[PDB]
């Protein structure tokens, strides 16, 4: 069956830039290939078919080339309305495929996370619940890797991340971890610490405290 | 040896959506008007919708008319039913029917039907949340956390909008428990802690809910 690699995975640039993100097939494919921008929450749009022609509507500052097995997406002078990720697809008259997205994002130097542990209000532990929560603040790049660790006890399963978008001053990102527990459980453990990993970290760094000051 | 098998099915709120499929063994559905019936908590059934051979005709009660559709798939024989703007009287076990066996006329009964699939709808459609501090302790970080209410979204200022540099508001988790969680934080100079005081002001129009949380040490 046909796969498409797409490459880079991120792609990091300016305002202003062109840019090249390409997609490689695994068998020749002719011009069977449609390149769409997708932004978080929004369906896919598509900009370019038959490699190479621009949909109507689509502005100029984006085209494509190829075919066979090699394709190019170029966006020449990035545009704020620009950042967002791109898909390449095989279509063929009954399926489909797709190479894995590229980000495309606002570049800047590299950041790592400011990290802060946050103990279960009162309020709610004696509603049965405890939420404990960890604040990775203003990095980048994105990812990041929390771990929760309970008296020491490697966690899993217990936990659930978001991620902002990149901040519109700063360009960095936050990322936010719960980890729940019900009140029996968080009662029976002492040190609960968020522990953090990062490009921009020469180790993890860790956050914690112990249940009731 | 004819049988049917209802699926999807399961808990709504008030207002949703929720599609039904019925698969079928032993026979065609092709020759045959297919049914939708319902049997409510008091004992009753409930007739929901038909639909004719090659969809010439679909019908529903006028309970439904307008919020369900019914559907047809004589090749992989299947058969639909949408219900979108859901009500707790369509509280219900459904069961899909075949009108007509070997025994096929112009006007059969209900010959054969599905061991029939729960659907409840809980009647409220919305759901306020608690709304927990995220306590402090150069710069400091604080929040709130905005838990357990549905559906999205949720709002959350700070300090009634005064306040809006260093403020981060993440995108809505939904939990395994089917309510949506977030938090808001916000970085301070952390000198200004003892002094100023911080309210996250939380608003969820579906509930026309607001809650003002005061954030301290
Ligand atoms: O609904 C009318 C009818 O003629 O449609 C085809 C078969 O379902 C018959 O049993 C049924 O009586």
């Amino acid at each position: 069956a046909v796969v498409m690699t797409q490459s880079p995975s991120t792609l990091s640039a300016s305002v202003g830039d062109t840019i090249t993100i390409t997609c490689r097939a695994s068998q020749s494919i002719e011009t069977w290939l449609a390149w769409y921008q997708q932004k978080p929450g929004k369906a896919p749009k598509l900009l370019i078919y038959k490699a190479s022609t621009l949909k109507t509507g689509v502005p100029s500052r984006f085209s494509g080339s190829g075919s066979g097995t090699e394709f190019t997406l170029t966006i020449s002078g990035l545009q704020f309305d620009d950042f967002a990720t791109y898909h390449c697809q095989h279509y063929a008259g009954y399926s489909a495929t797709f190479g894995q997205g590229t980000r495309v994002e606002i570049k800047r130097t590299v950041a790592a996370p400011s990290v802060f542990i946050f103990p279960p209000s009162d309020e709610q532990l004696k509603s049965g619940t405890a939420s404990v929560v960890c604040l990775l603040n203003n990095f980048y790049p994105r990812e990041a890797k929390v771990q929760w660790k309970v008296d020491n006890a490697l966690q899993s399963g217990n936990s659930q991340e978001s991620v902002t978008e990149q901040d519109s001053k700063d360009s960095t990102y936050s990322l936010s971890s719960t980890l729940t527990l019900s009140k029996a459980d968080y009662e029976k453990h002492k040190v609960y610490a968020c522990e953090v990993t990062h490009q921009g970290l020469s180790s993890p760094v860790t956050k914690s405290f112990n249940r009731g000051e | 040896e004819v049988q049917l098998v209802e699926s999807g099915g399961g808990l709504v709120k008030a207002g949703g959506s929720l599609i039904l499929s019925c698969g079928v063994s032993n026979f065609r559905i092709s020759a045959h008007t297919m049914n939708w019936v319902r049997r409510v908590p008091g004992g009753g059934l409930e007739w929901v919708a038909s639909i004719s051979t090659s969809s010439t005709y679909r019908d529903y009660a006028d309970a439904v008319k307008g919020r369900f559709t019914v559907s047809r798939d004589d090749l992989e024989d299947f058969v639909y039913l949408q219900m979108h703007k859901m009500r707790v009287e369509d509280t219900a076990i459904y069961y899909c029917a075949r009108k007509g066996s070997d025994r096929l006329s112009d006007n059969d009964p209900f010959d054969a039907w599905g061991p029939g699939t729960v659907v409840t709808v809980s009647p409220a459609s919305t759901k306020g949340p608690s709304v927990f501090p995220l306590a402090p302790s150069g710069t400091a970080a604080l929040g709130c956390l905005v838990k357990d209410y549905f559906p999205e979204p949720v709002t959350v200022s700070w300090n009634s909008g005064a306040l809006t540099s260093g403020v981060h508001t993440f995108p809505a988790v939904l939990q395994s428990s089917g309510l949506y969680s977030l938090s808001s934080v916000v970085t301070v100079p952390s000198s200004s802690l003892g002094t100023q005081t911080y309210i996250c002001n939380v608003n969820h129009k579906p509930s026309n809910t607001k809650v003002d949380k005061k954030v301290e040490p």
